[PDB]
């Protein structure tokens, strides 16, 4: 599209789109990361199940 | 303590007595312990701490702690100090993991 301003404006906006989309996929990725800490941090934050073998 | 002291140096009946010392972190506790045991002024004093024991094993460990107490039970007069039970007996909330034989060996003892 460098030589044509509409084919230019078309790129641009593909561009623009799938930058928003690349932002909801980290949005999605980072917040699930958040939340399987939290998982994490609730299960074993307790007295636990009775001794292990060896 | 200095009331304690002087009650063990009396009594005939009372052979043995046993304290604890309990505050918050940093409070400064061994200290106390170890000015008492100073200003007693017994024949025969010795500490168990933590320090002494690094890098050994197990096995090594209840034969020290044995070996400490036996040799207490000359000279009619004694004091021991025991410092920091918790880090001795290895506490980690966690789990709770620790290890259950030394920490019967001092139960008994
Ligand atoms: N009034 C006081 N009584 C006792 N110790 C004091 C006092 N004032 C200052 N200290 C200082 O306290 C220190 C010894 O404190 P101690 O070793 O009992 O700390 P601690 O709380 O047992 O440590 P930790 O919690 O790490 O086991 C020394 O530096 C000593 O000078």
């Amino acid at each position: 599209g460098i030589h044509d301003t509409n084919k230019q404006a078309q790129a641009e906006n593909s561009r623009q789109r799938f930058l928003k989309l690349i932002q909801d996929y980290r949005i999605v990725d980072s917040n699930y990361k958040e939340e399987n800490k939290e998982q994490a941090k609730r299960q074993y934050m307790i007295i636990q199940p009775e001794a292990t073998e060896d | 303590g200095a009331r304690y002291v002087r009650q063990v140096r009396e009594s005939d009946k009372s052979r043995l007595v046993s304290l604890l010392i309990h505050g918050p972190a940093g409070s400064g506790k061994t200290a106390l312990a170890a000015e008492i045991a100073l200003k007693s002024g017994f024949p025969f004093i010795r500490l168990i701490s933590p320090n002494e024991l690094s890098g050994m094993s197990e096995s090594a460990k209840i034969a020290y702690i044995d070996n400490t107490f036996r040799d207490a039970y000359k000279s009619p007069l004694n004091i021991l100090v025991i410092d920091s039970l918790e880090t001795l007996v290895d506490w980690v909330p966690i789990g709770p993991r620790f290890s259950n034989n030394i920490l019967q060996m001092l139960k008994v003892a």
